[PDB]
């Protein structure tokens, strides 16, 4: 079996070919107007007929359809609210969606679609939603592991989910007693996401609450190195390790796919300084669901 | 009730011995084969892969579309083999008529 949490798990309630019609209630920009790429964090309702968990994630079906007539395929985006939701009624869903804008080979402007038709959607509007999707990222039973939270930008979602539970709610059948360490790397603070209540959570309870930023751009940390998600995690590397051949301490991964190199790097380096290589070590975690990844 | 899979990645070609009862992702995640994958629910196309010499059980398709199960395309983290499989994997779409 499993020691994430697996008892109220469902996925697949609804598919891509007959989607929740939910509908838009918030949708606000969550960047600063001077921030490199906009993330928008958005609010749609579900009328609990989506019982997701935290760590899972919904599919969204945006409208239209693309240079050829045909319908858009399904999008996936990690929940970013809890169980209950940012309403505390278990009829919402929340969503933290970076708007994709690059320019191509060409000079052409381009914008993704999805998470452009997300960025643009007004209250009241409808959205087709699919899922619960996923059983990766769930959260361990034991509420008094340790529990390392690896994010880069919108990488932080599933993670923002985790924590509403873990300090800003209160359940008669869990009660986080461990500790809970966040690492959320991001270019600028203008892009920093849900820092005040990162901040407040970290005053709820500081005795099982850690988290820290790594602001690439306007932080160094030794020989001027920029101050990556990964290099963050450079400065407590030993405390790190000491914690990664526990039975409870259960690592997450999430965001930016490529966030993840660095952090292998910095793992193989000391890992093949004491045990066997990082990767086949790794090996040994994901066999009891203590490194689960879902980066993209 | 286990079949021999192999995987033409754009790194070599992998000869792996994927069972029945086991997805394929999973078996390159303890042979220590790297490869992509996200939600690995299947619904996304982070692990693509266009399939070739055999057969494989896929049913959980959720974003497997109308003519994604014949042009032979196979999403390797929600697949069982039910025949030895020859599968080209890292594969990806992103236009074509699009
Ligand atoms: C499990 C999972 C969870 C996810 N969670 C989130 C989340 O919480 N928030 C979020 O915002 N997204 C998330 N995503 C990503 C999301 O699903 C979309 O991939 C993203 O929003 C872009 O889709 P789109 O429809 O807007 O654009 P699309 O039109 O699909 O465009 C994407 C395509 O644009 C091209 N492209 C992308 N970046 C560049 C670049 N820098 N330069 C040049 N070409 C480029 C590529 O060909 C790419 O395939 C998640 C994905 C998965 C699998
Ligand atoms: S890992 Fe997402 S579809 Fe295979």
């Amino acid at each position: 079996e499993s020691k994430k949490q697996e008892e109220g798990v469902v996925t697949n309630l609804y598919k891509p070919k007959e989607p929740y019609v939910g509908r838009c209630l918030l949708n606000t920009k969550i960047t600063g107007d001077d921030a490199p790429g906009e993330t928008w964090h958005m609010v749609f309702s579900t009328e609990g007929k989506i019982p997701y968990r935290e760590g899972q994630s919904i599919g969204v079906i945006a409208d239209g359809v693309d240079k050829n007539g045909k319908p858009h395929k399904v999008r996936l985006y990690s929940i970013a609210s809890s169980a209950i939701g940012d309403f505390g009624d278990s009829k919402t869903v929340s969503l933290c969606v970076k708007r994709l804008i690059y320019t191509n080979d060409a000079g052409e402007i381009v914008k993704g679609v999805c998470s452009n038709f997300l960025c643009d959607l007004q209250p009241g509007d409808n959205v087709q939603i699919t899922g619960p999707v996923g059983k990766e990222m769930l959260m361990p039973k034991d509420p008094n592991a340790t529990i390392i939270m690896l994010a880069t930008g919108t990488g932080i979602a599933p993670f923002r989910s985790f924590l509403w539970k873990m300090f800003f709610e209160k359940h008669d059948d869990y009660k986080f007693n461990g500790l809970g360490w966040l690492f959320l790397g991001v270019p600028t603070s203008s892009s920093l996401l849900y820092k005040e209540e990162f901040g407040k959570m970290k005053e709820r309870a500081p005795e099982n609450f850690r988290v820290d930023y790594a602001v690439s751009r306007e932080q160094t940390n030794a020989a001027g190195e920029r101050m990556y998600i990964q290099t963050r995690m450079a400065e407590y590397k030993e405390e790190l390790w000491e914690l990664l051949k526990k039975d409870n301490t259960y690592v997450y991964m999430c965001g930016l796919k490529g966030m993840e190199k660095g952090i292998d790097d910095i793992m193989v380096s000391l890992a093949e300084k004491d045990g066997i290589d990082w990767f086949d070590y790794k090996k040994q975690l994901k066999r009891g669901d203590q490194w689960n990844v879902e980066v993209y | 009730a286990t079949y021999n899979v192999k995987l033409i990645t754009p790194e070599g070609e992998v000869e792996l011995q994927v069972p029945d009862d086991v997805y394929i992702l999973d078996q390159a995640e303890e042979d220590g084969i790297d490869l992509p994958y996200s939600c690995r629910a299947g619904s996304c196309s982070s692990c693509a892969g266009k399939v070739v010499s055999g057969s494989v059980d896929q049913s959980d398709q959720s974003y497997l579309d109308d003519g994604q199960i014949a042009d032979g395309w196979v999403l390797t983290c929600h697949a069982y083999p039910t025949s030895d499989v020859v599968i080209e994997t890292h594969k990806e779409e992103e236009l074509t008529g699009a």
